[PDB]
């Protein structure tokens, strides 16, 4: 799951913002990793 | 003033000054600058860590 592979192999950065994640909505605010991504 | 020709000619002036100069100037300037700078990036732990 390291997408340090094509980040190099193509030199664009890795959007930062990502939807599969878990979200406390008592806290507000993330939590972690639900929907794996590769 | 004064003068006669007879008996009482004379003469006088007692001219007076009284001059009092007071000045008072009274400058105060204050300044006060706060400025407070804030930055965060977060950072979590997994949560399958050992």
């Amino acid at each position: 799951t390291g997408f340090q592979i094509c980040k190099n192999a193509l030199k664009l950065p890795v959007l930062e913002v990502l939807p599969g994640g878990g979200w406390d909505n008592l806290r507000n605010v993330d939590m972690g990793r639900v929907m794996d991504l590769t | 003033t004064e003068l006669a020709l007879f008996s009482r000619v004379n003469g006088k002036f007692s001219t007076e000054f009284q001059r009092m100069k007071t000045l008072q100037v009274k400058d105060q300037a204050v300044t006060t600058r706060v400025q407070v700078r804030n930055r965060i990036y977060t950072v979590k732990t997994t949560p399958t860590s050992e």
